[PDB]
């Protein structure tokens, strides 16, 4: 019937504030970045629209960053994230200011929140997308990957507002923080609070104190079910502590019981793009190629010389991964002394 | 209790390859099979339905030959299926699917737990369960990597890319599935007993559900064109020597001279 139909009179862009530590995650100012693009083609203002406990200099960031406006709902509520919080604060934002289009960075709880808010508000939502563009008018132009990266489409939502997506991230580049820039803060008062209906229960850190997480590791050092035998795991510690870089594993790796799940790649768990992948003893399945192929250069390790993960690799040894990592990491190290 | 699981019938887009040489999309072994993260929520609940004594409901919005997959459901132990077919429905996004599967199901009643996939593997859009749990006012929990009842809660095993958590929720709930065992074997007198078994097929007009919020018409998003992506073809330098030494020092010596390993 009627619901979410566009009014006409909607306008601007507005970007989801993902926050860890009171701090945005990266791919807020990856979106600002894109969308600051987007905004300028079709003459629109650029907002971060964040909901927290506590804003902190946050505002001031997202403007350096390239918000032109920041809309804040602080309570205490909103600590961490939670669909009925989050959906609600984020919907009564839309009702009252009524925006063109809506950008949440694809993460775990991107893609929890961006459907409940579509769903509640009555309009269009493209998933996890990597091109972006934009018409004069504002009409937003989505272009994804559908069938595990094997189709792409270029989507519109035409009559509905505001027009929603989430975007993949570490696919766009975020701006230089411009201290010059300047925006306006509006601090946005809930009307109508609710009761959280999912209880946390159980909240544990994955990475420990000072360690290095495969999210944002510049190397990544990764063992498939090839790697035999959990112990062995600790070549991959050595050779990540060599480069600086992080361990991951297969989901076959977490079925085995070699690593946790936090460690996993693939289109289950984590997409890394570092700048080089080790895959060592992974056959190279297409769903943990999902999660690692824009790795900027992988190298492969493997003792089957047709192991699919080959295909994508510039670099390689077919041999023994549990004779090959030390001599490889040994050697490494020494190239980096003294 | 009583449990629904809303499972899709798919390409299997796993067995889709495109060559990196010629540009072109390859379906060698491409068939139609039940959602991947489907067969996990299924599994969920058949667990749950041996553990308590739960009765599970599979239904699926496609096309008269998604009628199999509802078939494989009922082979490993579903009580009941559901088809909802009419060219109605067809055209759907995410939207029009959600508005669909949230009216026949409180058509129904709602039942104590709603099972979907994490996402299906053909729109990967990861969608329909929050969009269906909003639609029928509950609270939902995400990509669950276990899931377990205690009394009138569901507690449910789920990461972010920071934290590894666990929620609580009371029934009636919404959860979608990353993860489960594989779904279990049916047996040939499990088929047997599926092929025997009656399925409803529904209209849209069996159902009451307006035309205007299903199919095309409900949908907000429409695909306006689709593509293979081209590949950049990689060319590898992979070394085989014997002497795993040998093998290492070619490795090193090009990962340097192509500065991929700094000082
Ligand atoms: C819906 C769905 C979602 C999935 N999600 C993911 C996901 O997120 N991530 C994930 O990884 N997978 C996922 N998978 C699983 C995927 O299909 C594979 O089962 C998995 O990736 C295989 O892991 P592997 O390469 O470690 O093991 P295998 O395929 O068993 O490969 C082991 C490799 O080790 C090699 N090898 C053996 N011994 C040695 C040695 N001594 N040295 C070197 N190499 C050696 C072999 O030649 C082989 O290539 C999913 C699958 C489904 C159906
Ligand atoms: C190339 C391509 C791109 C598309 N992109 C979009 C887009 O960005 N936004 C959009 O709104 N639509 C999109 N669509 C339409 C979309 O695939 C359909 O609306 C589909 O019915 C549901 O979304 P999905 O396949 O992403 O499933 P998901 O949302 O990933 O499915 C999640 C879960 O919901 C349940 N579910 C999904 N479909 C059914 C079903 N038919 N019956 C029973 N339960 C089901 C299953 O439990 C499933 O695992 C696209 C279609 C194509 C072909
Ligand atoms: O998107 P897409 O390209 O996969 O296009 P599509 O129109 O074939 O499918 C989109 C959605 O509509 C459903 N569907 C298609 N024909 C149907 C029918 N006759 N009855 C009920 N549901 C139907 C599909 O199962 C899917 O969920
Ligand atoms: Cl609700």
């Amino acid at each position: 019937n009627t619901k979410g139909l566009k009014t006409g009179n909607e306008k601007d862009l507005w970007v989801y504030v993902e926050h860890y530590k009171g701090e945005p995650v990266h791919v807020v100012y990856e979106l600002l970045g894109e969308c600051r693009k987007l905004a300028d083609k079709c003459n629109q203002k650029l907002a971060a629209v964040l909901i927290t406990d506590d804003a902190k200099d946050v505002p001031s960031k997202l403007i350096a960053r390239g918000a032109d406006l920041v809309y804040v709902c602080q309570d205490p509520a909103f600590k961490y994230y939670s669909t009925d919080e989050y959906t609600n604060a984020f919907c009564e934002m839309i009702d009252e200011y009524q925006p063109s289009s809506v950008f949440i960075g694809a993460t775990n709880d991107g893609r929890d929140l961006g459907p409940r808010i579509a769903a509640r508000v009555n309009t269009g939502l493209c998933a996890d997308c990597t091109i972006l563009d934009a018409e004069e008018d504002g009409l937003i132009e989505w272009t994804r990957p559908a069938a595990g990266g094997n189709i792409m489409a270029t989507i519109l939502c035409k009559e509905h507002r505001p027009q929603m997506g989430t975007v993949r991230p570490k696919t766009f580049k975020a701006m230089e923080p411009d201290a010059s820039r300047t925006g306006e803060v509006i601090n946005y008062t809930l009307k109508n609070h609710v009761d959280d209906r999912v209880t946390c229960i159980r909240r544990e850190e994955v990475v420990s104190e000072g360690e290095m997480a495969i999210d944002d590791a510049p190397f990544v050092c990764s063992g498939g079910r090839g790697m035999k035998a959990k112990e062995n795991f600790s070549l991959l510690y050595d050779l990540a502590h060599a480069l600086g870089g992080a361990v991951g594993g297969s989901r076959a790796a977490v079925d085995e019981g070699f690593i946790e799940h936090p460690r996993q790649v693939g289109q289950s768990g984590k997409t890394v793009t570092p700048k080089i992948y080790f895959a060592c003893g992974i056959s190279g399945s297409v769903q943990h190629k999902a999660g690692m192929s824009k790795s900027d250069t992988i190298v492969c390790i493997n003792k089957d010389p047709d192991a699919p993960m080959f295909e994508i690799s510039k670099y390689g040894i077919v041999g023994d991964a549990l004779k090959i990592l030390p001599l490889l990491t040994a050697k490494i190290k020494a190239f980096k002394e003294s | 209790m009583n449990i629904v699981v809303c499972v899709k019938q798919v390409p299997d887009t796993a067995e889709m390859k495109i060559d990196p040489v010629t540009n072109n999309l390859v379906r060698d072994g491409v068939t139609n099979i039940m959602n991947p993260y489907d067969q996990y929520a299924l599994e969920t609940a058949l667990q749950l339905k041996d553990e308590l004594g739960a009765h599970v409901t599979v239904i699926t919005m496609g096309p008269p030959h998604a009628e199999s997959v509802l078939r494989d459901c009922l082979a490993v132990g579903a009580d009941e299926a559901k088809l909802v077919s009419d060219r109605a429905f067809g055209g759907a996004d995410t939207l029009a699917t959600s508005a669909a599967m949230a009216n026949t199901i409180k058509h129904f009643g709602v039942p104590d737990l709603i099972l979907c996939g994490r996402q299906a593997i053909d729109g990967d859009t990861a969608q329909v369960g929050p969009e269906i749990a909003e639609h029928l006012g509950l609270p939902q929990v995400t990509a669950a990597l276990k899931v377990q009842v205690k009394d009138d809660t569901v507690v449910v095993d789920r990461d972010n890319e920071q934290m590894s958590m666990t929620f609580t929720m009371k029934m009636p709930c919404v959860v979608t599935v990353m993860r489960s065992k594989d779904l279990r074997f049916a047996s040939i007198r499990g088929k047997m007993k599926a092929r025997k078994a009656e399925i409803p097929v529904y209209t849209a007009a069996a159902l009451e559900i307006p035309l205007d919020i299903i199919g095309k018409a409900g949908s907000p998003t429409q695909v306006m064109k689709s593509f293979t992506p081209k590949v950049t073809q990689v060319h590898g330098e992979i070394f085989d020597d014997e002497d795993p030494a040998v093998a290492v020092d070619k490795l090193v010596n090009k990962l340097i001279e192509d500065k991929i390993i700094t000082k």
